[PDB]
RNA sequence: AGGGAUGUUUAGCCGGGAAGUUAGCGU
RNA sequence: UUUUUUUUUUUUUU
């Protein structure tokens, strides 16, 4: 499917619900192609097929980033006449530009919904409310998230008591309860704030939109929710258990979310311009013998339950008779990840508390933490594992990178001689992935490495583990102060410190000896998209204006 | 001589030679960009076929692994800037920061954080900034991590992180000062983490602070000192306050991390018992007088007597705190009260 | 598992200015 | 055609 015919039948493909499928296809996506797609992206953003779910991912990789474009797309789904849970989870790793207030992706949904809070019906209320269920930003953009969540409840309460035929069914009551229950239990402190206490008919810029809703709601009600509004929510449900079409609504939604200012362009890559268009003690031995039978069978997710069941029963039986009258299984760990691992997930955590190179680092941090609470766990596993890791680091990637990516001697005596020779042989100085052999990297206690990115990817994982472990050792050194302790501190500090600092050094080398810039042949670029974006926007207000 | 001769010679010539290039008119200078786009013979041809000014300078910076070559690299940088051939980017800020580090020059690294936003577009990588904090701790200088933290925090460009707050706390408690002086400075950072957007620290935060809180003055004031305090009210009051902060924080963290004679242990589901260790402390009194001053724990400690929690036949915690107890606060505390008695 | 991941070079015409150039009769 | 821009504009095919 060449791009020429793709644009001709673009309109038809949208209707069928299969638009993005052919886009992530053949190469040759120029401005011509980009523009065409963008044209329809802001004219009538209505999706019914699977394109809805695959929209966010394409945008991420594309380059398109605008406050207007982004906003318009989201508003298409908001309006009402696959699961919703999936859609919201996709709203991550998508910064928003040209916006001094909301820069992330999670703030879009909190604005759209809130704005149109007054144009919802009871059946659909539950739909939006289902976002708390599992399948946002770390700390930032969190006050807004919980503030808007409480507003939903307000509407629900008011709407439910309107005098029930649909949600009062035998099956709908159970569904509703599931969601409600999740909220109740830990009322956030944000509810008990002056923002909600303002029942009597300078605010932050982030809550500009949220503040607007309150004013409206209160006026049409004839009330606030300051405290943890509960009981009433549950009491109502207890009685039933113990006994142009869609075109008009969009632009108003964007207008309400629109800021006072037109466009606050803090950062602009291209040149500043403007484009326009013209259209009694017997049971003890009966269960204690069932502890060593699983060792051979388990040498996984189901085998762990056998050991836990036997361990608790061995201790409880003897406890009753104790105050009435008056293990070396860790050795097997040296032959599962130290001699060739295969499919070892994070489950090793549970198989450590008395029960590639990244895998070994995990165990290092866990063993040191438990010991912090002399020959059998220090000079046998703790000190032996460090020798293997250090051996594969000095002569591993550290040195490898220094021989393949560094400048060769050939070039020294070929180019780096005179000035005139620099203007003809400059082409040979370039370094690419293609020119770099990944074979040496595949034997580092593992082809699992294809690109340069993979090499770098396997660096930050190992340094993270050791970095955390160093803090635990340091804390113990400054805590035991307030002659047997000297042996357990002098040797532990000199050995632990050698790996913490040395490992960090590797990162420095790995970050510098890598290809400069370069990208995969996909399509448009950030420079091209930026100009296209503005043209795609101004185009809409030319045709429809006449 | 492989590491001395072949290293200095290669770098010396590269910068020296480059300088001479600039003397020629603009017609003979290197292109700014790699190449023309598709817009301007198969699509793979071109695009990436030429050497850029930026690419050449960064390529020669890989040779430094000593302090002497660090100065040399700076020389080249100036050339670009002065001739207007430098395009700030994410990459630029990342390699520069790291280059200093690789040359064993931590001193210079810190200066970058306070001079990047004046001449650069993008900030450095978050990873790099965190790594420099551990550098100072390894050398044994916990006093140099206070100024670096404040600059990062004050800056608006850089996104706030919760993890970053952990390092700071840990480094202050290890300062070589008095018991009361070290803890007082640490509490200031803790407080600061509750005002500006009410950040939520990890679950493994409040434990550390609490550990030393009720051990350095509380415990000390009832063991040897009152032989037959000045802030007793604050110590007790802050003890409980710390705990409270944890509760609120932990509840809000689970909603965003992974989108989750009288007793209340009958129908409370199966919570984590790890937290009950700190809350099981018995309140003696505000003063020395424990019998005539204050009149307001076994039932609480009955959940784990033998140092055996409901782990094997209970719930599972994600990213929990230290599982261990309080050796310096529990082991030596109850024995004394009993044996001596 | 977030100390993760994602990001990377936009195109044509016309007018004026500086350095180098100041070889052309093929229209 | 290449550095400089506080003198401009243009980019679609049912």
């Amino acid at each position: 499917l060449s791009p020429r015919e793709f644009r001709r039948q673009s309109l038809k493909l949208q209707r069928q619900g299969e638009l993005f499928g052919y886009f992530a296809g053949l190469p040759y996506v120029s401005w011509r192609s980009l523009l065409r797609v963008l044209h329809l992206l802001v004219t009538k953003p209505f999706f019914r097929g699977q394109d809805l779910l695959a929209l966010p991912v394409v945008c991420k990789r594309l380059g398109v980033s605008d406050f207007r474009v982004v906003d318009r797309l989201l508003a298409g789904a908001v309006v009402r006449p696959p699961p919703f849970s999936l859609f919201v989870a996709s709203l991550d790793d998508w910064p928003v530009q040209h916006h001094p207030h909301h820069m992330h992706a999670v703030q879009r949904l909190l604005a759209a919904i809130c704005a149109n809070l007054h144009n919802y019906t009871t059946p659909d209320l539950l739909l939006l409310f289902d976002g708390l269920t599992a399948l946002q930003m770390p700390v930032e953009a969190l006050e807004e998230f919980e503030v808007t969540l409480g507003l939903l409840l307000l509407q629900i309460r008011a709407r439910l008591r309107e005098g029930g035929e649909s949600f009062f069914s035998s099956r709908n009551v159970l569904k509703a309860y599931e969601i409600v229950s999740r909220v109740a239990g830990v009322p956030p402190e944000c509810w008990t704030s002056p923002f909600f206490a303002g029942a009597r008919v300078p605010t932050e810029g982030q809550l500009t939109v949220q503040k607007h809703a309150l004013a409206k709601f209160l006026n049409t009600s004839p009330f606030t929710c300051s405290p943890a509004h509960a009981v009433e929510d549950l009491l109502c449900l207890l009685g039933s258990r113990i006994l142009a079409e869609r075109q008009p609504p969009r632009p108003t939604a964007a207008a309400m979310a629109q800021e006072i200012l037109k466009r606050v362009a803090s950062m602009k890559l291209p040149v500043e311009k403007d484009g326009k268009t013209h259209w009694s003690v017997v049971e003890l031995a009966l269960k204690r013998q069932m502890e060593r039978m699983q060792r051979d069978c388990s040498s996984l997710e189901s085998a762990v339950e056998v050991f836990c069941a036997a361990d608790v029963g061995a201790r409880l039986t003897k406890s009753l008779k104790s105050s009435l009258f008056w293990l070396a299984e860790l050795q097997l760990r040296q032959a599962t990840f130290e001699a060739g691992p295969l499919l070892s997930d994070a489950s090793l955590a549970r198989l450590t508390a008395l029960t590639p190179l990244h895998m070994s680092a995990l165990y290092f941090q866990l063993l040191v933490n438990e010991l912090a609470t002399p020959v059998g766990d220090r000079l046998l596993l703790h000190a032996l594992r460090i020798a293997d890791h250090v051996r594969q680091r000095l002569d591993g990637i550290r040195r490898q990178l220094a021989r393949q990516c560094r400048l060769s001697a050939a070039q020294q005596e070929r180019v780096l001689i005179s000035l005139p020779q620099f203007q003809q042989y400059n082409k040979e100085l370039v370094l690419r992935d293609r020119h770099l052999d990944f074979s040496p990297f595949g034997k580092l206690f593992n082809c699992g490495v294809r690109t340069s990115r993979d090499v770098l990817a396997l660096v930050k994982v190992t340094n993270q583990h050791v970095s955390r472990a160093m803090a635990s050792v340091a804390t113990l050194q400054s805590s035991v102060q307030l002659n047997g302790l000297r042996n357990y501190c002098r040797e532990l500090q000199e050995v632990t410190e050698a790996l913490a600092r040395s490992s960090r050094r590797c990162l420095y080398t790995a970050i510098v000896q890598i290809p400069l810039r370069r990208k995969t042949w996909v399509g448009p670029c950030q420079g091209e998209v930026e100009w296209a974006t503005q043209q795609a926007l101004a185009i809409m207000e030319a045709d429809g204006a006449r | 001589q492989a590491r001395e001769e072949q290293r200095r010679q290669a770098l010396k010539s590269f910068i020296s030679r480059l300088d001479d290039l600039f003397n020629l008119p603009h017609q003979q200078w290197l292109p700014l960009h790699s190449g023309a786009p598709l817009g301007a013979l198969s699509p793979t041809n071109g695009r990436d076929d030429a050497l850029s000014a930026q690419e050449a300078f960064l390529a020669a910076c890989r040779l430094a692994s000593t302090r002497g070559d660090f100065q040399w690299c700076l020389q080249g940088l100036n050339l670009l800037v002065n001739f207007g051939r430098l395009r700030p980017d994410w990459e630029l800020s990342d390699r520069l920061m790291a280059l200093s580090l690789h040359c064993r020059r931590p001193e210079q690294a810190e200066q970058l954080l306070s001079a990047f936003p004046h001449f650069l577009a993008c900030p450095p990588s978050p990873v790099l900034l965190f790594t420099l904090i551990d550098e100072a701790l390894a050398a044994g200088r916990p006093q140099d991590v206070r100024r670096i933290f404040a600059t990062m925090r004050e800056q608006w460009q850089l996104a706030l992180r919760p993890a970053f707050y952990v390092a700071a706390i840990r480094a202050m408690l290890l300062l070589p000062t008095s018991a009361d002086q070290s803890l007082k400075e640490a509490q200031l950072v803790a407080e600061d983490a509750a005002a500006l957007g009410v950040p939520l620290p990890p679950v493994a935060h409040q434990l550390l602070v609490e550990r030393a809180l009720t051990l350095f003055e509380e415990r000390l004031r009832q063991a040897d000192l009152p032989g037959d305090c000045y802030t007793t009210e604050e110590l007790l009051n802050l003890a409980q306050e710390s705990h409270n902060r944890l509760l609120v924080d932990q509840a809000r963290d689970a909603v965003r991390r992974h989108i989750s004679v009288s007793e209340l242990f009958l129908w409370n589901r199966a919570p984590n018992a790890h937290l009950l260790a700190q809350a099981a402390w018995l309140q003696w009194a505000a003063e020395r007088f424990a019998e005539r001053h204050n009149a307001d724990w076994i039932q609480l400690l009955q959940q784990s007597c033998s140092a055996s929690l409901q782990e094997l036949a209970g719930g599972i915690d994600r990213g929990s705190s230290l599982h261990r107890g309080l050796p310096p606060a529990l082991l030596a505390a109850l024995i004394r009260s009993s044996d001596a008695s």
